[PDB]
RNA sequence: GCUACCUAAGAACAGCUAAAAGAGCACACCCGUCUAUGUAGCAAAAUAGUGGGAAGAUUUAUAGGUAGAGGCGACAAACCUA
RNA sequence: GCCUGUUUACCAAAAACAUCACCUCUAGCAUCACCAGUAUUAGAGGCACCGCCU
RNA sequence: UUAAUUUAUUAAUGCAAACAACCUGCAUUAAAAAUUUCGGUUGGGGCG
């Protein structure tokens, strides 16, 4: 069954006048008249070329003629790729082993009450209320508005700890930063073009979480596979691409080392919003891409087990539910499925507040639920603060 | 009239496609089918009825994973999003198709009959006689056209030479080359018969307009020898 | 109840009785020709 | 090959005795043609023993062109004549495969458009009264209208009782005899009769003696006189 | 450009009772049961009261379509510029 | 009359029309309606929910 | 409408034409329609 009905398909040109089939005679067409008339033969106009370059009337060359065209098809992963298998697919692509829960090294950063923010619960409740209720003149702010706002306000609240931690001065949250990283996986060349937003850069690299013994023990772990779904599914298969690895910044940029990738799923429509598993997969892939770009920049474009693993954190949130990730890239030898494997600690579905009431629900003229968050969970914010304070 | 069919998309995709209602009107704007109009706005999901469609630069039998089973507004039967290799496609889900199940699509006519597991596609020659089938083709590679409504199931009545006799749900025999593919089991949503519309409003939602109010009363024309007995008075 | 059958709208006016539509068909062209022959100041609407 | 044909017929239900009988039945017909015709028959759904009996009766079918046989089988399937339905139809009229498709189509069209028999009713009529196919047009319409108007028999009854099986001569003889005797009465415009009419089975199916005794209650001599008189009247009318 | 139906993409539906309703009461809104006025009238079908529906088969703005040996019609032979 | 609804704009709003439900007839099928559908479907029509006895 | 006259038009078939189908010509059968009419006396109505 072919798609596209004939009536909608472009109409076939009318049959040529029989006069054109007679070798010896030149047909009399209305070309000289410079307009159509129904009683003269239809001219066969030669193909026309503008003769110069007009940007607003540009006709790009066929895909095969582009300089970067390559027979080998790369598979790109960008901010708007939704993996079918989600976390499993991301782990297979990045040659990564998953660990439930954040590492103790970072989780302990908030155990002592000195790191605890003064009036922390009040501040977090105020941030949530500002994001969800007080943000704009509209009664019910949309996600497109309160997701970036909630993330930024949480980041500012954490940044307020500069008092206790002067080392927080050596970092900056840049926006619109884009990185690119390419690598091979069983002869499949995979690129990640991470755009997202809110890259937290630091002047110093993050300390390694996994020890040499753990990195080696990752060898025994077998990379989970899924059949018949290929790992390439949902990745943009492109034959016109470039293989350069880009960290997103020119050489000599202060704050070169990525610290946290803040990914936000702010789409108003549920279908346009990533599922939690797909968002975790995107977090894994972007963290791996940034770490791999850092490794390629530092230790060259050589496939090898990294002597100094690269650590990158990421927080992927939909405005209410958060997902926390710490990715340790400890090998650029991705092609083979055997050997030491990168490893990611993930905390999934940490919901800051289970629901928010913008209006007071009234039954029989009785206020049942007051305006404001209900079911607030400070554990998610302590995890957020632990990630922010990590490395300082 | 300036009517152009909405069925203009040329490339298959999983996205629901915005479809324009016809109202029973031709491209000329005149009503051609009565009782059609209005109803809930719908989006069309392009169903891949050629279940054995090996991916590009690929061939031979292939397996697929049932990502999900979904209600289809444009059909009585329900559809299934199913993914294989690096592609996804909509198919017509069978009675017991479940999310996460595995489906087989093969073109191999084995010497022995293949174990008929519901939901997979084999050439009619590969099926045991008497197995319930659906999404049957008329010609090899034409694409499923028969036994596509909810709960319908044809029977592979006979197999002789390269020709298989199928019993369509209307209990009519049909001859098809045994190389043409069909899927095992009965179509999903088997309980579609028992659905009760309940009220005229539900039909209007479904898009069916009320029947004409006109009262409609041919006849056997008597032969001259019989005209004397047509209306014998009481 | 009746009398106000005219609900003005320039889009409908031009799309129904405009110069382009009159020229769009031979019958409309003959309409314009008849108006021109009669000497109408307003050939189309 | 004889080996291939014998293997195919060992499949398809036929036994060794049936295969040997079919081979003897071959009147100088190629083994491939025999296999093709038997395949078409079993595709229509005839069991191997009915197929063997039919071919024993009429070996001429083996000579039919394969394309013609396939076209006729498809037409029969569309008409719904298959399996046991086609079995006794072939038993009665083996020429259905030789009759002109135009003849069959015009018979069906007379039964449907000019006799207003439903599709299922027409299939049942063909199943139960194969002689209708041999019966010429015009005569069949006259028989049906005789049942419908003069006898006041509706389509469901005309189909349930194999009225079209009997001959118009017998039908007119018995019915007109009863009508003139007063036993039968054509229904009025409202479809009502003073006395309930005798059943079509009691008129046609029963033997002559039973019809004259149980229903007509008259003498065979009088019936013979009436038959001669009716024949003379028909001759004069024509 | 009315009206019958339809197509595309829109919009409206207070409050109370119930609970997810072709539910009840009742605004806006749509209609037009009965009475009265009016009858060259405010009106070539209106006004006042009364009344039916009023989250639905609802109402409705915009653009488009179906044209007369035709259209459209939940048939009234209704409507298709009084 | 099952019901909610529809109708003779401008003398008839109804027991009339429609209506879920049930019943009858027709059709084995692709690239402009039906339908990007396939007999549990689609069209034509009768009657009027449901429920009972025969 | 079982009033009269038609099949111009569609759908089928048949025969020609041409090499199974399509197209054309001629027939036949239906569907659909098209044109036209509906005498006189007998208070009306029925049967006359
Ligand atoms: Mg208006
Ligand atoms: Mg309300
Ligand atoms: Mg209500
Ligand atoms: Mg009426
Ligand atoms: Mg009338
Ligand atoms: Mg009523
Ligand atoms: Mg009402
Ligand atoms: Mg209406
Ligand atoms: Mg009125
Ligand atoms: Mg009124």
């Amino acid at each position: 069954y072919e798609w596209g009905v004939r009536s909608t398909r472009k109409s076939e040109p009318p049959p040529l006048d029989r006069v054109y089939e007679i070798p010896g005679l030149e047909p009399i067409t209305f070309a000289g008249k410079m307009h159509f008339v129904p009683w003269l033969a239809r001219p066969i106009f030669p193909p026309w070329d503008r003769g110069y370059k007009d940007p607003r009337f540009y006709r790009s060359p066929p895909l095969h003629e582009h300089p970067l065209y390559k027979d080998q098809a790369c598979y790109i992963f960008h901010h708007r790729c939704r993996l079918l298998e989600g976390v499993k697919q991301a782990l297979w692509l990045t040659k990564t082993k998953l660990i439930e829960g954040l590492p103790e090294k970072v989780l302990s950063l908030v155990d002592d009450p000195r790191n605890h923010i003064e009036n922390q619960d009040e501040c977090v409740l105020n941030v949530i209320s500002h994001a969800r209720l007080w943000q704009t003149t509209e009664e019910i702010p949309k996600r497109e508005t309160y997701c970036p706002v909630i993330v930024d306000n949480l980041i500012q609240l954490c940044k307020s700890q500069i008092l206790k931690h002067p080392s927080l001065a050596r970092r900056i949250c840049v926006q619109n930063s884009t990185f690119s990283a390419t690598w091979n996986r069983e002869s499949l060349l995979l690129q990640v073009r991470g755009s997202g937003g809110a890259r937290l850069s630091t002047k110093d690299p993050l300390p390694t979480i996994a020890s040499r013994e753990e990195i080696e023990a990752t060898k025994n772990h077998v990379l989970e596979t899924f059949y018949p779904i290929s790992p390439i599914i949902d990745l943009h298969e492109c034959n016109i691409y470039d293989v350069k690895n880009d960290t997103g910044f020119q050489e000599g940029y202060p704050y070169p080392y990525p610290h946290t990738l803040y990914l936000l799923d702010k789409a108003n429509l549920r279908p346009h919003r990533l599922q939690p598993d797909q968002l975790r997969a995107k977090m894994i892939l972007f963290a791996f891409g940034s770490a791999l770009a850092q490794a390629r920049l530092l230790y060259g474009n050589d496939a090898k087990v990294l002597e100094q693993p690269v650590v990158v954190q990421s927080v992927g949130t939909d405005g209410r539910v958060f997902h926390f990730l710490v990715f340790q890239l400890n090998t650029t030898d991705l092609d083979c499925n055997e050997g030491v494997k990168n490893l990611a600690w993930v905390d999934s579905d940490q919901l800051l507040y289970q629901h928010f009431w913008c209006l007071p629900v009234i039954k029989k003229r009785v206020v049942v639920e007051p305006v404001g968050p209900v079911g607030f969970k400070p554990e998610t914010f302590r995890k957020f603060l632990a990630l922010y304070l990590h490395g300082a | 009239a300036n009517f152009v069919s909405w069925k203009s998309r040329t490339k298959y995709t999983i996205t629901p496609v915005k479809m324009r209602k016809s109202g029973g009107r031709d491209h000329t704007g005149r009503i051609r089918v009565h009782g059609i109009g209005g109803g809930h706005k719908q989006r069309y999901r392009m169903i891949d009825f050629l279940r054995f469609r090996p991916e590009e630069t690929k061939s031979g039998p292939f397996e697929e994973k049932v990502i999900q089973v979904r209600y289809d507004p444009c059909r009585s039967a329900d559809i299934a999003l199913v993914a294989g290799g690096s592609r996804k496609r909509w198919i017509i889900a069978t009675e017991n198709m479940q999310a996460g199940d595995t489906i087989l699509n093969s073109n191999h006519i084995g010497r022995m009959a293949v174990a008929a597991r519901e939901g997979d596609a084999h050439p009619l020659g590969a099926l045991p006689v008497g197995t319930l089938i659906n999404n049957v083709e008329s010609e090899p590679g034409r694409g499923a056209q028969y036994i596509r409504a909810a709960g319908t199931c044809g029977v592979l009545l006979r197999k002789v030479n390269g020709t298989a006799i199928i019993q369509l749900p209307s209990k009519r025999q049909m001859q098809v080359l045994e190389t043409c593919v069909a899927t095992v089991g009965r179509v999903s949503n088997v309980d579609h018969n028992k659905r009760v519309i309940g009220k005229a409003g539900r039909n209007r939602w479904l898009g069916k307009r009320p029947n004409s109010g006109r009262w409609h009363r041919r006849k056997i024309r008597p032969l001259p020898p019989m005209k004397s007995y047509v209306k014998l008075p009481s | 109840a009746r009398g106000n059958e005219y609900q003005p709208s320039n889009i409908k006016r031009k799309n129904k009785h405009g110069w382009v539509r009159r020229l769009s068909t031979p019958a409309g062209v003959q309409v314009i020709l008849r108006r021109m022959l009669k000497g109408r100041k307003s050939l189309s609407h | 090959e004889l080996e291939r044909v014998m293997s195919s017929l060992l499949d398809m239900g036929f036994s060794n005795a049936h295969i040997n009988e079919l081979l003897s039945v071959r009147r100088g017909a190629s083994l491939q043609q025999l296999l093709d015709i038997i395949s078409e028959f079993i595709l229509l759904g005839l069991n191997p023993e009915p197929v063997c009996v039919v071919l024993k009766k009429s070996p001429q079918l083996l000579k039919l062109p394969i394309m013609q046989m396939r076209k006729r089988s498809s037409y029969l399937q569309k008409l719904g004549l298959g399996e046991g339905k086609l079995k006794r139809v072939l038993y009665c009229c083996p020429e259905i495969f030789t009759m002109r498709q135009q003849d069959i189509n015009d018979t069906v069209r007379l039964l449907k458009e000019k006799c207003l028999f439903t599709v299922q009713q027409v299939t049942k009529i063909l199943h139960s009264c194969p002689s209708v196919l041999r019966e010429d047009l015009g005569q069949l319409e006259y028989k049906f209208q005789y049942a419908y108007f003069r006898m006041g028999i509706k389509h469901p009854d005309i189909v349930k009782s194999e009225y079209l099986q009997y001959s118009l001569t017998k039908i007119k003889q018995r019915h007109i005899y009863l009508e003139r005797l007063g036993r039968y009465q054509t229904p009025d415009k409202k479809g009502q009769t003073q006395i309930p009419n005798p059943l079509l089975k009691d008129i046609l199916r029963v033997s002559e003696a039973e019809f004259l005794a149980r229903t007509a209650c008259t003498s065979v001599e009088e019936f013979q006189v009436f038959k001669k008189l009716l024949a003379r009247e028909e001759e004069e009318s024509e």
